[PDB]
């Protein structure tokens, strides 16, 4: 369980080589290639969960995100192995179409995860949102797969996506992130980011009672996000956009 | 920015012009003109305080061209550095050798 | 060579001068005395940064209002001792002198436990109150006869160890003249945890 | 200044320091003195010297390298340096001399005791990785 | 004249500066902290890495 | 070295100054004639029509190259580093070194 700390973003590719070298001139650190693939559960509408007290409102449904690194030789293409492993690959990827289709996803069915919305309150300059977060290492038995542990548990598959971008590492703990989002559906792979960019700085805090750390983080996110002003404008996103309960559906992205 | 450069360099010129303009006239008419006429405009009252203006004219056209001058020259050089500055930007072998050279060194020591 | 304040001095002495009944000498003394403190102190700081004894054996603190510098060594020393200097005015001769207070050098003989012109040889000193302490202790041990008296070596202690059943030998024992902890030259694992119980 | 930092823990050992500019190690049959000096006939060791620094040079640019990995793998780790792990540069050279040289004491004490008294032992020498 | 002297003068010292400075390197304007005014600093240590 | 964009953009600014210089020397010539133009001696009045005319031309397009060169400034935007390797090239002359030590027949 963590407090995130961010601010976010976008930008449109043309710059994009651009802010790349901005970075490490600011940085002093090059950027790491990274990728992900992220499957989004809900709870099962065939199952009547009474147990939701009405009357005092105790908890809501919510959805569960879980995640796995995917190697890069099921994303790189029959023309591509000539290129290396670096970031200017991300340079030949503005099209919808991508190697990693629907059947190897299916084939493939990790990092389990819950959030909420973010504080209340005009008075906040960065978004704060709580994280509670576990592991999955292994599993075993006759039904050993994770499509029927989350079954067993009471979820059902929603959607799911595949991130690829690029990672910064500054100093005090701070993560910054290009992104590029591919969602995937047996009708086809859409870049909803089209023609861009995401991009998120964000640093994490172990414990939220402790205000001191809390403020220095928001002078690090703050001091950053005053370093790059003229080039990208870092905002604090719609707290109703970062709310990912069943009982009203909109998803960031 | 550049662009108030620009615009200062605007001025600079169209002053570096009209002050052209001016000490060219003031010279060339400092023989002064009597005319019958109503219509020319030129006097000259007061006999020592003409010579005055002159000076004048010569102290005002020497500091504003030397000024501009300079300026124009401080802003071509405070360009070029901007230009300077703001622009940013085998293994088995190895193994070999480290093996030959710590097997001297055993041999040796 | 100095950038004394000459004017200010010149009214100030024109003041206490006009305003004295010896007073102008007193007040000159303690400056003098003052400068030297603090000089001293800040050699000390000046060589802390670099010296030898940066590693916790040395802390130095410093008394403006009494004029006065305590200096702690060993701080991981427990043999009924704790090793404590102090640098302070002398009452009867009116000049800075350095005591190393410690019951062991007070009842030591033909030991000077006072010494002077600290300015000049600091380090001296340090070094000949850290062979006295070593060796204060090093002749404690002897008289409870626990280590035999090596001949080559003063600063050496030999300790008799059966190796096997019938060989009967010496190890020898070293003290650190830094930090005060005692070591063996080839220690065994067992060696160097009784050794580290020893410290 | 690595070298102080490291060669102050290995006084247990037979490594002692002079000065602030000079630090000695030394073997059953040998002396090192390495030593910075301001600028103010060939012998048989002197390509030993110009070898021992080459490779202190190069261990120091190993640290440093470990040093940029470790910095880039990951942000929240506070890059303390340890000297119990990360300082490794007499070590090395440390631990090939003393184990050549006890390599020949065992060596002749097998002769003396093994090879002397019982004729005919076949003796093979081999480095596991 | 004295203008024209002077100014190839300093035309004078200043290809000798961009004909004798070499360049990758970490180059910035420092304030002196004995003189004030802005010089020219370079970045050789090992710092970054 | 520098790129040789910048080098040509230092030579651009170079012909910048001296132009200025002989705009400034031309304007002292001008100044001098002038005087004995008033003096009386009509020989070097046809010299005038031309010192003129080049003193202006020498004005405008100086001012005119300046200008494309901070347009340039303009477009040219967009468009510890050597740290990150600097370690890595020690490394590698380090070793040359001991190469040159541990061969014997290349120490002459």
């Amino acid at each position: 369980m963590v407090q995130q700390l961010s601010l976010f973003g976008s930008i449109g590719d043309d710059g994009y080589d651009l802010l790349i070298s901005t970075l490490t001139t600011i940085s002093g650190n090059p950027p790491l290639l990274y990728n992900s693939l992220c499957t989004v559960w809900k709870p099962n509408p065939s199952y009547d969960v009474e147990n939701v007290n009405s009357r005092n409102q105790l908890v809501e449904p919510n959805r569960i995100k879980l995640s796995k690194e995917v190697p890069f030789s099921y994303l790189i293409d029959e023309t591509m192995m000539d290129k290396p492993l670096n970031f200017r690959i991300l340079k030949s990827f503005t099209n919808d179409k991508i190697p990693l289709n629907y059947a190897m996803t299916r084939n493939i069915l990790w990092s389990l995860q819950i959030s909420d919305i973010p504080a209340a309150g005009n008075n906040r300059s960065v978004s704060m949102q709580t994280i509670a977060e576990t592991i999955i290492l292994s599993s075993a038995g006759k039904n050993s797969s994770v499509s029927s542990l989350m079954n067993g548990l009471g979820y059902v598959f929603e959607f799911q996506y595949l991130t690829i971008g690029v990672k910064f590492f500054m100093k005090h703990g701070l993560i910054l992130e290009l992104q590029k989002i591919w969602q995937i559906e047996e009708a086809g792979n859409s870049q909803i980011t089209s023609g861009g960019f995401l991009l998120k700085a964000y640093i994490n805090v172990s414990r939220g009672t402790d205000i001191d750390r809390i403020n220095y983080t928001e002078t690090a996110l703050m001091n950053l996000k005053k370093e790059l002003q003229g080039y990208i404008e870092l905002s604090v996103p719609d707290r109703q956009s970062m709310d990912s309960r069943v009982a009203h559906g909109n998803i960031l992205i | 920015m550049s662009n108030q450069a620009l615009y200062e360099k605007l001025e600079q010129t169209r002053t570096i012009l009209s002050v052209k303009l001016a000490e060219l006239i003031n010279m060339t008419t400092i023989a002064d003109r009597n005319d019958d006429d109503e219509g020319s405009f030129a006097q000259e009252n007061s006999e020592l305080a003409v010579a005055t203006t002159s000076v004048m004219m010569v102290n005002n056209q020497t500091m504003q061209l030397i000024k501009n001058v300079q300026d124009l020259l401080i802003l071509t050089r405070s360009i070029k550095e901007k230009w300077l500055l703001n622009q940013i930007p085998d293994e088995k072998q190895i193994e070999e050798l480290l093996d030959n050279c710590i097997e001297t060194f055993v041999a040796e020591k | 060579n100095l950038p004394l304040n000459k004017p200010r001095l010149e009214k100030l002495i024109n003041e206490i001068l006009l305003k004295s009944n010896l007073s102008l000498y007193n007040f000159l003394h303690k400056y003098v005395l003052t400068l030297q403190l603090y000089m001293v102190h800040r050699e000390f700081l000046k060589l802390a940064n670099g010296g030898k004894f940066s590693k916790s054996n040395l802390i130095h603190n410093y008394d403006s209002k009494k004029s006065t510098i305590t200096v702690r060594y060993w701080l991981n020393g427990k043999m009924d001792s704790k090793g404590k200097i102090t640098i302070g005015i002398q009452r009867t001769t009116e000049s800075l002198i350095l005591k190393w207070d410690n019951q062991s050098a007070s009842r030591a003989k033909n030991m000077p436990v006072i010494y002077n012109n600290i300015v000049s040889n600091i380090e001296g000193i340090l070094d000949e109150i850290m062979f006295n302490h070593a060796r204060i202790i090093r002749s404690e041990l002897l008289a409870r006869d626990i280590f035999q008296e090596d001949e080559e070596n003063s600063d050496v202690l030999l300790f008799q160890l059966p190796t096997t059943c019938v060989s009967m030998a010496p190890i020898q024992l070293k003290i650190d003249l830094l930090s005060g902890q005692f070591y063996f030259r080839n220690p065994t694992p067992l060696l160097s945890n009784y050794a580290s119980k020893i410290n | 200044y690595q070298i102080k930092k490291e060669c102050a823990l290995l006084i247990s050992y037979g490594v002692s320091i002079e000065n602030e500019n000079k630090v000695i190690i030394e073997l059953p049959n040998e002396k090192f003195e390495i030593e910075l000096l301001s600028l103010d006939l060939p012998k048989i060791n002197d390509k030993r010297a110009n070898l021992m620094l080459v490779m202190l040079r190069l261990l120091l640019v190993v640290i440093f390298k470990k040093t940029l990995r470790s910095r880039i793998s990951s942000p929240h780790g506070l890059i303390n340096l340890n000297v119990d792990d990360d300082i490794l540069i007499i070590r090395p050279i440390l631990g090939k001399v003393r184990f050549a040289n006890y390599k020949l004491l065992l060596k002749k004490i097998i002769k003396d005791y093994v090879l002397d008294i019982v004729p005919g032992s076949s003796i093979t020498e081999t480095e596991v990785e | 004249n004295k203008l024209s002297s002077i100014l190839q003068n300093e035309h004078d010292y200043w290809n000798k500066i961009m004909q004798s400075i070499s360049n990758k390197d970490v180059i910035f304007k420092i304030r002196d902290r004995t003189s004030g005014q802005k010089l020219l600093a370079i970045k050789y240590g090992y710092e970054d890495s | 070295m520098q790129p040789p964009y910048i080098q040509e953009r230092l030579k651009s600014l170079n012909d910048i100054e001296t132009q200025l210089c002989s705009m400034l020397q031309e304007a002292s010539q001008v100044t001098f004639i002038f005087g004995e133009l008033k003096r009386g001696n009509e020989s070097v009045k046809p010299q005038f029509e031309n010192h003129v005319k080049q003193f202006y031309e020498r004005l405008d397009k100086s001012t005119t190259q300046l200008r494309k060169e901070i347009q340039l400034l303009d477009e040219n935007v967009g468009t510890n580093k050597k740290a990150l390797g600097q370690d890595t090239e020690k490394m590698e002359e380090q070793l040359d070194l001991l190469s040159a030590i541990l061969d014997p027949s290349k120490s002459k």
